[PDB]
Order: C-alpha cells, then structure tokens, then sequence
C-alpha cells in the first residue's frame, strides 16, 4: 500500500473489531478489548460516502427515445445513428471502467493514509512513556487503566502526568 | 500494558479490481452496474403505452380488418410492436413518409377518433360498398374501417368535392388513398371516367394524382395498387378532395395533440401496471445507478449503456482477517 | 529558541469541491467554467453578421416588397434572424430544400445580386405586368422584386426557351417559381395550356415541373400556390428555362463566393461592432476557458457546454486562518 | 489530509506570512516573525500553473457551427441531432465535474505533502540539537540566531557546530 | 560498516508528460499511440476489398467500356476507390440514390452478374443496337455492358412488357435508365411516340417515367440525358418493365447477399494480400493500442483517433544518473 | 515527489544497480556492491503492468466505417456527420491527453512510495543498532558481514543479536 500501514508494517485487520474501520486494541489489568475510534472512522465514511455518491449524483439523465427507425432507401444516417450510439458506447465503457479502477486505487490508498496518521497520531502523544514494538502496538512505560488508554483514545493523554 | 492500531476486517468475499491490481478481496463496496431487469414493459411518465395487438401503426391508423381492436387510450408514452405486429396495409401499394408518420405518433395526448365524412350522409352520388378479398374479415371480402372506397353509381362518377374544416382545437390526422387498376378496363368498370383525377389541398397541401394502369405483379392476389397518404391539419385549416375517381376517401380521422422525445419499442415482454423511468425492450430497470448493460436501445431517463459486466466501487478496506 | 513549519493562510472566501468533501475554502483557485456573456450579436471572424430587419431568409433572397431594405453586406460570417422576420414567401406555397440553403449561405466571402434575366428584353413573346395582392408595397398590389410572373400574350403562350451563361467567375444561385392555380380554368386564364410545363436545366440540375392544380382554402386570400426552387450554377455552366406555362422566372440572381461551417443565430439580442471567436443567441462569450454553460448552439471557436453551474479549481491550499 | 499535516499535525495556517505558501516562523532573542520558503512555494507553483495550463490548454476548439434546422417531415433526423447534442453534454458534464473533484483532492494532498516534507526535512538536519514539541514546532537546545535561523531555512545548517 | 536505500538509474533518454511536470526523464515507458501504418490496403475479416481501377462504383454496375477488364471477385469486405476513378456514367445524366446504392454495395458475399433479360431473345421487334460517342471505346462508339438502348425498329416502337421472377434465392439489384431526349424529332427518331412512358414496377417498387424533353447544355458533347434507377429485388419477388420509349433496358444485373457495416475507401496505396482488423487510406495499422494519429477515416475494430503527437506512459521511475 | 524520497532525501539513482527498480548498496569488511529487493521491485512490475494493461485492454470497439457520402442537397447531415467525427475526436483527445498526464504523475507517486516504504521498513528493522545518516544510508553500531548484510535485505535482521 501506498502509505505502508495496511498489509503493511501493520500485517492485519480486526475481526474482532466490528464497530469501526479503524482502532485501538488495549490490554491492561483490567482486562482486554477492541475500541473503533469514531473520529477517523467517521471522517472516512463521511469521505467515501460522498465520492460514492459524486461518482452516481453527477451523472445527468434527460428524458431520450434512443432508437430510430429508418427504412430501405436511409441505411447512410441508418449508420450514422449507429455511428453515435456505438461512439457513446466506446467512450461511456471505458471511462466507467478506468473510474472505476483508479478510484478504487485511491479509496483503499485513502484507508491506507486514515491508519498511518492515526497510528502516528497516537505515537507524538505517547512519546517516550511508551515503547514501539512494531505491527501498530506501543508498551506502555508505566500502567495505563482503562481511564488513561480512554484518554488515549480521546487524544487528551497527559504525558507529564506518567514518568519513567 | 499496551495498546494497539489496527484496521476492520470481516467475512465479506465481496473483490474490486484496481488499477495496480485485480480481484481485491475488500470489506465493502458499492455496485455501480445495472445488470438486471423486470421483465415488463411498464408506464412512461405514468402512461401506459400504445397497444396495437395483431396490427402495425399502418394496419392501425387505416383500420386494417383483422385488427378491429379499436380502442385507444387518449394518451400514450410510447408506442410497442410486437412479433405479432402483422397486419399493415391489407391491398399492396405505399405509405408515404411512413416512418416520420410513425415518429410522430411516438406519444400522444387528447387522441380521438372521429367520422370526418360520415358513411352515410357524405356521398349521395357514389357508391360506398367497395370490398376487397386482400383485406378480408371473418372469411369474407372487406375493407379498411377508416376509409371508404368509392366507385361509380350506375354507370356514372361524377366530379365530387367535400370539404372539412378543422375545429377541434387541435391536430387532425387524416388519412386517405388513391387506387391504381391494372387495366384500363377496371378503371371504367369501378370509375367510367379514364381521364379520372383526384386532387388534395389545404393551406400547407397541394396535389393532383392521377391513375397509373401498369402490369404488376400481384401482392396478396392483387394487380393493383393503393397508395397511403397523410396529412397533419392545423386547427381552422380546411382540407378539400376532388375527384372524378380512384378516391380512397377518409371515413375516420384522428385528433390529437401530439407529444415528443419518445419512440417505439418492439417486444414480445408483457405489458403490466408497473412503473419505470427507463424502459428497455427485455424489460424496465431501475435508473438509480450511473450505467447498465442490460440494452443501448432505450426510452426514458436511463443510465448510459456500457459493454461492463462488473463495476464494483470499495467502499471499505482491503479484507484481511 | 524556536523554530516552526507552518503553511499560508489568508482572508479568501473562495470555496471548491472536492471529491471527498464539499465546500472546501482555499487560499486560491481558478474558475474552468465560463458562465458569462456580453449581451450582444457580435462580428464572428471580424466580420459581421447578415441582418434582415423585416424580413427572413426567404423574403429577402426573394425580394419580398417589404425587404425593400437594401443595404446588406456582401459579406457576412453568419446570419441573423429575429421575432420581427417575419416577411417571407408573400405569396403562398412551398420553399423546397429552403433548410438546405439557408445552411449553405450561412457564411459567404463575396455577394451580389445582377440583373439575370432583364424583364424589359427578356419576354417579347410574353406578358411580364403580373402583381398580386398578396405581395404588396406601398398600398398597391406588386410582386417580389427578383422574380417576373409571365402570363399569355393576347391569347396564347408560346414555348419560351431563355439560357444564362454564368460568367461571374463564382457560383450563381438562380432562383425560381413554379405558379399553381386552383382550377383548370384559372390555368387557361394565366397560360392557356392545360398541359403546361417547365424544364429547368444546367449541366449538373435537371428538372422538369408540371402544375398541380387541385380545389384549396385560401392563404392571405390566395387560393393558389406558387413553389419556390434554386440551384447554385457553377463558374463557366449555363442554366435554360423552357417553358409552355407556370413559370415564374429569375429576374435578379446572385454570384457568390461561399464560405463553409457556419449557421444562423435567431436572438433579439442587439448586433454590435464588437469582436468574438463563439457567439451563442444569448450573447458573445471569452473562448479561453474549457467549459461553458451559456447556451449549447453556437457558433465559433467555443469552450464545450456543460450543464455545470460551478467548476472551480484549487491551486492554493485549504484555508485556515 | 492525506499526508496529516495541514489540519493535521500542524493545526491552522499563517495570515502572517503573506510571501510564500509554506515557510517558517521562528523565535530567539533577536526577536520573531515569518519567512517563506521559497523553493518549496515555487516548486509548488510551477507544478499547479502547469496542471491548470493542462486542464484549460488540452482542450482542442475548431470552429463549429452546433445548430441545425429541419422542416417538419424531418422529425427523426432532428432528434438525432438532439441525441447528439445531449450526448456530447452529457459526457463532458460528467468528466468535466469528476475531473475537477478528483484533481481539487489531490491537488489539497499535494499542498499537504509539500509541508510534510518540508517539516521532515529540517527535522533531519536538527537532529537531538533540538526537541521536537508537535504543531510543527522545535525547540533547540542551544541559542539560534538571525544566522543560525537562516541556515536552517537555507538547508545549510550546521549540526556539530551546535552540538554543544 | 554501512546499507543504504536507493533506486534504479540508467542511460534512457526516453522522457514523459507528467501534470505537474513537463518532460519527465524516466528509466523505462511505453507509447500508447500507434504512429505508424503499412502502407498497403489490405483484407478485412479475411476478404480483399473490391478494386474499379478506372472506374468508380456507378460505371462498374452499369458496364462502362472501359471497365470491361474490371477482375470482380464474388465477395468483398470493402470497396476501393483510386484519384484515378474517373469512368462512370459516359452518357450525362443523374443516378438516383447513388449515395445510398454504394453505402449498401460497401459488402457482399456471394455476388454474380447474370443476364436478367437476354439480348437475343428479349427484343424481336426493338432495334437493340443503339450506341452512343459519349461512352467510346477503342475510339469507336459503344454503350453500356449492361444495359441496352432499345429504340423503334422501323418506324414503329411497341409497347413492351418484360418480366423477371427471382429465383436467386438472394436479392437481385437491377439497374435501368430512362433516356431524354433534347428535341421533340430526336423523340420521335428515336421511339416514334411522343406519349412514351416507362413504367417499372414489383411487389415493393412502383414507378412511373415519361420524357423531359427540353433544351440543355452539352455535357460530353450530349444534349440529351439519361437518368439511372436501381432497386433490390427480394427473393420471390418479380419486377415489369412496360415502355412505350425511352427506356434503356436492363440486360444484366446482379445477384447478391449484402453485409454489413463497412465502406468505401478512396486511397491511391498498393493492394496486397496481408490481413488487418483496421485499415486506413493511407495503409493498414495495429489495433492493439487504444489511439491512433494515422487517419480520422478509418474501416475496422479500430483504435481511437486522437490529434495527440505523443502519448508515452511512464513504467520506470525519475532517471537521476 | 509526494513521499519525498525519490529526488527526495535519497538525491539520485544508482546506475550501478542493474537487476531491479529498488534495492540496497552495502559496505563491510569484505567489500561493497549493489542488490536489487526482489519483492518489492516484482510486485512495482506487477502493479505497473496491470496498469498498463488497463488502460489498453478496456478499449474495445466494434466493426465501424466512419465515412459516409452525401451529396450537394444533403450538407446539414453532412455536417451533422461532422460535428459526431470531431466530437468523438476531441472528446477522445482531451481523455487520452489528460489520462496520460495523470497516470504519470501517480506512477512516479509510485515508485517514491515504494522506496519510501523499503527505507522505513530498513530503518524499522535496524532501530538503534544502526545510526541515520540521511542520504538513505545506515552506518552500523556493530560490524555487519555478508551474511548480516544479506539478512537486512531479507527482513530477518536480529536486533537483539547486535544490540
Ligand atoms: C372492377 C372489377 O370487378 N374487375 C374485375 C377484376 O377484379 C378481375 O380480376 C380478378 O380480381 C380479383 C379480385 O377481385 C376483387 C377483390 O379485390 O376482391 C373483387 C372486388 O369486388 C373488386 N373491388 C371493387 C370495389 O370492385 C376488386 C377490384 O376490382 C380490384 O381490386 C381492382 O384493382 O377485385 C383478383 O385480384 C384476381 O387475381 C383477378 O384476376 C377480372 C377477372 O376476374 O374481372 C374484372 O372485371
Ligand atoms: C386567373 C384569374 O384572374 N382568376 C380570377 C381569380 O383571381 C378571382 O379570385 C379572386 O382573386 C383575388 C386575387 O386577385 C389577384 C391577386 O392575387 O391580387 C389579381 C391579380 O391581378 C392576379 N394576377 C395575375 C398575374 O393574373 C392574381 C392571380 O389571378 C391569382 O393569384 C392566380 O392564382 O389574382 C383574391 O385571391 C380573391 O380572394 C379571389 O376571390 C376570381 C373571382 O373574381 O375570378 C377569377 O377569374
Ligand atoms: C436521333 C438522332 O440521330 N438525332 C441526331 C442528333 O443526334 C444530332 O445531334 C448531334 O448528336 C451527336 C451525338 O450523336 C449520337 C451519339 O450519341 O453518338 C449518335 C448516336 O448514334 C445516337 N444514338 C442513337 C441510339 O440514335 C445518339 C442519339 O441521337 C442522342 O444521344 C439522343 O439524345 O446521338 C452529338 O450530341 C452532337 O453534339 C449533336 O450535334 C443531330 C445533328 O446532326 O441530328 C439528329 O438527326
Ligand atoms: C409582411 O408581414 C406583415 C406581418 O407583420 C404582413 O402584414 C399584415 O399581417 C397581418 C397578420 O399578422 C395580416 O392580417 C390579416 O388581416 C386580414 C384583414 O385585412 C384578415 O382577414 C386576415 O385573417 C389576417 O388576420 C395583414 O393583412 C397583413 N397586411 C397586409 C397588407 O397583408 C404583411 O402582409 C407582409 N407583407 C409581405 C409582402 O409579405
Ligand atoms: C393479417 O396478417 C396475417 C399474417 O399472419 C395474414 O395471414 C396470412 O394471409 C395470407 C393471405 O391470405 C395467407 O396466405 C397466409 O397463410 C396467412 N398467414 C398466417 C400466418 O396466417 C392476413 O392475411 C392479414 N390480414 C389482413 C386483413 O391484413
Ligand atoms: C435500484 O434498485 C432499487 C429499486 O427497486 C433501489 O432501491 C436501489 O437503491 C437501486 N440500486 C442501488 C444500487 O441503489
Ligand atoms: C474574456 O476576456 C478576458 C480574458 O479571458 C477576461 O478577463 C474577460 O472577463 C472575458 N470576457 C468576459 C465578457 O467575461
């Protein structure tokens, strides 16, 4: 992926995350569990829900009787009409099909940017409280209840509050 | 004590194809591809279409015997044909400018026919009681409804003239013939006048024809001919026939207003009761979506046409459980 | 001590859409679609367009009395008509292929009109006085100015043979008119043979006509009918006319050089002496851009029309002040 | 934003500094105030005048003449070239919308990389001789002057000088 | 002790257009755009075109002398015209629906010349032999291979009526002219009767000529004209053929099965015995790339015309040696 | 470039390299030299020939003669016949240039990704073991040998072995 997160140096997804796109796994004393987190996960709906509906809504429609007929002595505008309908044909086929391929391209590059930033996001709050190991997942340096890894979560961490 | 960052996976087996790469496995996705219809022909713009069962517009407007199906709703969205369409022009001859004709009559409001030169009262000087075996009727000779064949009375055709004013407040269609005979013969036997005429006229109108007696082959048994003329008349126009024979005169006409932008559609599907914005020869689709396969001749507000079997957007992620 | 990266921000109101969100205000960006014009009918490739005051395309190449305007180009790189061309063909009947050439005059380098035929010389056989009350100037019946009407002699209407050899250096659009009264009798009157006709031939056209006399309701209380014909003769051909009757022959004609691939405008907007590469019938528009939503018929050099009312593009980035 | 600087890591934008699109504002004893990175802003610019150029000068415009008229016996020629009017404004009316929000994307993540990979490049020549806070900002660890503030923005500064 | 990251450089030259950047060094590309052509015209779905050398399509059907070395084979998948197609119709005059006779004649499979009314047993009591400076051969005075000119056999030319049932078992075109003559004594030479006709009818075509005898320029030293006529007999079908005069007679026709959807191609390139699935006037190119700068007139499954000069996909990366 | 590598804190190319698109240059005891990364070049080649391969194999046409005749009466559909031709042909010509245009840039984006991405996984790998100089190279904390250096462009590198 283009941004190196998904099937990246975060190897896998979640099924045991069923609320969200993306999130945070937590383990602490108090036990263990999967959050999404809503801001991201929101963002990204809210994004792909209107690419989704710019690439159906922008398409305008009038009212058209397509065919034509024409008889024994018109086959010359009999084929120019044909020249037409096979000449949208040509041109509707192939850029709904490279929309279709490219964008596909940038939605899951577009996922693959969400992780990254979130991931990132939680290593400049953390800071040196935490350890990276690798696969997306930080060792705290102190203990973290399911309040702190909340504040995590939140984006209110307070680093000076932990030490050592 | 840790935490993690990860992403959704789930047991969706739904694939995309990107650009880097073909038949993604994602978590979501949305169809952009018509490919299924309902099998019907249905309403346009919540009318149903024109109906005409074992008889074509041609077979329809001049009323062909074997169609005698004679009502019409006073309007119409489009126009189906079937592969039971048969019935047309019964006596062999032309249907000028047949396919404009045809066009017009796509869609239509206000549509009524109405005797514009009543059986009856129009032609004390003819005879009116013209059959032909070529169109036939329960096994007998017949004609066409909406036109009456007018041959001499008792040795003599005198010159006619009739006129009709358009007062309807809207279009009239009227429909009318001439005959060709293959012999001269025929000409004085259905006619008595060789030098015969039949002139048409209105504001926009002009014209004199005249009988053409020729060898010809025969179509449906028959050496002669019966050409098809029409004309549109603009309300308060007036429309005049002279003839010294060979008259196929009008009997019905048709008044209406006529509509535009839709076509005819030739199917054998079903018609029903339904609802459509986008009617296709196999069936109505829904036109919610962007592009479909299922047929490039179409009439109402449809996707576009495409030659795709697939077009598959993601929505979700890459799925990698 | 501190050092910081930032990026530029400003007081810009400028919104784009984009595709993953609407609305976006930006620093700076571009407009791709032209939604403006000035209004007005301007020169197309420095050159003005044909204006017809009263009359239309038909009135005027006709001479219709009431196109007694003389002053038009002799040049034009289009033609504009109006709500108020209204005179036309003054007496009634058929312009034929008057689509045809109302296209291929669209554009011409070179116009004038000559004397083809001079109605004082031309006729010593035949009658040239013939007016109407359907074409009238000034209070008093008259006829086009182009065009002569020819009736009989004292009694008779000998074939009339007359041959114009186009030595213009440029095409000659010839016109002419075919006259058709409503009955035999009138037929007689005017050009005493029943059995009239006319030949009009070049050595590319060739065509015969022959009147169509038929009973017909009265247009600007003519119950006859005259059709209209042209033909454009090239350099160094000779057109004949050869007539036994109906015919209403070129007095005036033209020599022109056409041009190719313009049109006609109809708009009331006011002609002006300013300068465009597109015109459309609601004003004259900057070509610069790629898109315009101004209007879909023009003519010139012109961005393609959309039915966009905004596209708007970023250059400087999100705005966040 | 893709690359998570512009409302990103970096929160809002400078009305200060009107010279440049991206650029620094520093702070020391000398005083403070902005300064715009010059080869990153016309970089910047040079890349968007040449895609705008693309998108208006690609389009090629011969003189045409759209309309046409036809008399009342020719009903189904005319709808033809309604068909093809309509047809022609259809399929630019499509392009034209998803060409522009397409492109506005990713001309906003390109303004997003450029300040990205402004931000990493100085974070690289500062090395441990400066903290790096967050919002786009460092802190050094020695005192930077006038001089030293502009060989930081000059890519020239100078680490084992400062490494004190 | 030290790894480093890095990429690929390289000599390549090659250069691409990128959005940001104009011409862009890179490793490796590939053209998107298929410059080149063979030169040659060549077969399409494995057929040659047909060659009329001389010739153009209407001097070929007709018989013109001097297409008598004219190799026809029994199919074709398109048709080749040359700047040196000049022998058509020798003797002036018009060929009705010309456009639409070559456009339906672009392809056929099984294509046959047959004699439809044989010369020697067709006419006992119509001279045969008619013949005409303005179709010369060898410097001597001929006529179409086809056709014959029937005139009056001693002072006397019959009604005639001929009849041709198709039993081909595919359609038959037969073609037929109508002569007329420039003076009234030239009628008279010719087929004796004034009031000739020519009447020529079958199940579906009905039409009826009569002489236009006028005064007209010489066109190769001829007066005179003969318009040319043609329709497609279905099979089953039969087509009468009744003249009083003027008539010029089919003597051969053709039999056929039409295809579809190809054309004619005016080129002066060799023929040649290669095969592509696009060709060109100017030669026949690759279809495997989606555009193509060769020619905006085309004959295939073929790729796009494009104005472009260049399109070059980047594959490599930034060449930075 | 939009990852910043390519032309980016990695300035030029190796035209040493020969055998791939992306790779490492190593230097020990025993010498240096040039290796392509197998799996991230091939899968690159993968990507881009999809791409090119789309672009060419999604256009599809049907058998068409474009010419048609008319005759001097018949100019409006002669010129309606026209403005379908150039119509198609600007259409067509707009798309061709502009996809070109675009689907460079993204394939330069590409490539600058892809090294991108190596260089952060190397660096990843190595953590502390090994000092950033910048230029894309990594000065080691320990002596690494051929069989060190060949586990680093493996992926297998220890850390806790070297530590
Ligand atoms: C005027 C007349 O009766 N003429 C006789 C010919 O019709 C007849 O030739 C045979 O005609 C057959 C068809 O007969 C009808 C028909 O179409 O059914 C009989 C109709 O009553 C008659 N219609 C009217 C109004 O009189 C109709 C009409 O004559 C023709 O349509 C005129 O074109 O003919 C059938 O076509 C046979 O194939 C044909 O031989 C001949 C010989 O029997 O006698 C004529 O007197
Ligand atoms: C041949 C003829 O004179 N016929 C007489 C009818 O015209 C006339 O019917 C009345 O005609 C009125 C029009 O009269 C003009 C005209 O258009 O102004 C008089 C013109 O001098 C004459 N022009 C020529 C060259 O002869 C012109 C011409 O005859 C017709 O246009 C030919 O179609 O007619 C007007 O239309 C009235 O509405 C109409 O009743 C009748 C009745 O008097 O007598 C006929 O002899
Ligand atoms: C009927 C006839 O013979 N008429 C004579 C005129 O043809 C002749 O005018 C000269 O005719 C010249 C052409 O002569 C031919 C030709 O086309 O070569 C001679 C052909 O044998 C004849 N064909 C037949 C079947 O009779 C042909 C034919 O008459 C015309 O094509 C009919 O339209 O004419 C050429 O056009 C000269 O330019 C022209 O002056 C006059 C004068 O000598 O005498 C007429 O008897
Ligand atoms: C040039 O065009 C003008 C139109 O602006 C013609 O002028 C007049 O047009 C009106 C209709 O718009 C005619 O009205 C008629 O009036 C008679 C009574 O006189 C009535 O019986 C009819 O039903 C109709 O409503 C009016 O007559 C007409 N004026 C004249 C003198 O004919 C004008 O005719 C045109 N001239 C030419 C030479 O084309
Ligand atoms: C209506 O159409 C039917 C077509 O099915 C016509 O029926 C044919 O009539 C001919 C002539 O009598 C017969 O030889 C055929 O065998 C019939 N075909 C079938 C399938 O029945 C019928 O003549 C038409 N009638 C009218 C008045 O047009
Ligand atoms: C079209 O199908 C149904 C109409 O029956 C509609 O509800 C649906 O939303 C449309 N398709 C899609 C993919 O939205
Ligand atoms: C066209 O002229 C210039 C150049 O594009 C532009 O500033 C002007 O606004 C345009 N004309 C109009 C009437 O907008």
């Amino acid at each position: 992926g283009l941004f190196g997160a998904i099937a990246g140096f975060i190897e896998g997804g979640w099924t045991g995350m069923i609320d969200g796109w993306y999130g945070y796994h937590h383990q602490n004393e108090q036990g263990s569990g999967y959050a999404a987190d809503q801001k991201s996960t929101q963002n990204a709906i809210d994004g792909i829900t209107n690419k989704v509906n710019s690439v159906i809504e922008k398409m305008n429609t009038q009212f058209t009787a397509v065919g034509k007929e024409f008889n024994n002595l018109e086959r010359r505008i009999e084929n120019l009409n044909k020249k037409v309908d096979d000449g949208f044909l040509d041109i509707w086929t192939y850029n709904a099909e490279l929309l279709v391929l490219l964008e596909n391209e940038r939605t899951l590059d577009f996922h693959d940017s969400n992780v990254r930033n979130l991931y990132e996001k939680v290593k400049s709050q953390l800071k040196n409280n935490a350890k990276e190991i690798g696969n997306g997942c930080f060792e705290f340096y102190h203990k973290c209840d399911d309040a702190c890894m909340e504040s995590v979560r939140n984006g209110t961490y307070d680093y000076p509050k932990y030490s050592e | 004590d840790t935490i993690c960052i990860g992403y959704h996976a789930n047991n969706s087996t739904d694939t995309v194809d990107t650009v880097l790469e073909k038949n993604v496995t994602v978590t979501h996705s949305v169809n952009l591809l018509e490919d299924s219809h309902n099998g019907k022909l249905c309403k346009l713009k919540g009318i149903a279409p024109l109906q005409l069962g074992k008889c074509n517009i041609a077979g329809w407007l001049l009323g062909n015997p074997e169609c005698d199906l004679l009502l019409t709703a006073s309007s119409w969205s489009y126009i189906v044909e079937t592969s039971n369409s048969e019935n047309g022009t019964c006596y062999p001859g032309d249907f000028i400018d047949y396919e404009e004709l045809r066009e017009q009559l796509s869609s239509v409001s206000s549509f009524e026919k109405f005797e514009i030169f009543p059986k009856t009262s129009s032609w004390p000087n003819h005879e009116t009681t013209g059959v032909t075996a070529a169109c036939s009727y329960a096994g007998a000779s017949s004609f066409y409804r909406n036109l009456l064949w007018l041959t001499k009375k008792g040795s003599s055709y005198p010159k006619l003239s009739k006129s009709y004013v358009n007062n309807k407040g809207k279009e009239v269609l009227v429909l009318w013939g001439v005959h060709h005979p293959p012999t001269g013969t025929d000409q004085q036997s259905l006619y008595q006048n060789a030098d015969a005429y039949v002139s048409v006229g209105s504001s926009k109108y002009n014209r004199r024809f005249t009988p053409e007696i020729a060898a010809r082959p025969k179509v449906r048994d028959q050496a002669g001919r019966m050409n098809y003329y029409w004309t549109l008349l603009e309300p308060g126009d007036t429309i005049t026939f002279e003839a010294t024979g060979n008259l196929i005169a009008p009997w019905y006409a048709f008044a209406l207003n006529r509509g535009s932008g839709s076509g005819i559609i030739t199917s054998d599907a079903p018609v029903h009761d339904c609802n459509t914005k986008c009617q296709t020869p196999h069936g109505a689709i829904n036109s919610s979506l962007p592009f479909q396969n299922i047929h490039p001749v179409t009439i109402g507000e449809c996707p576009k046409y495409v030659r795709s079997t697939k077009l598959r957007m993601a929505t979700g992620l890459r799925n990698i459980p």
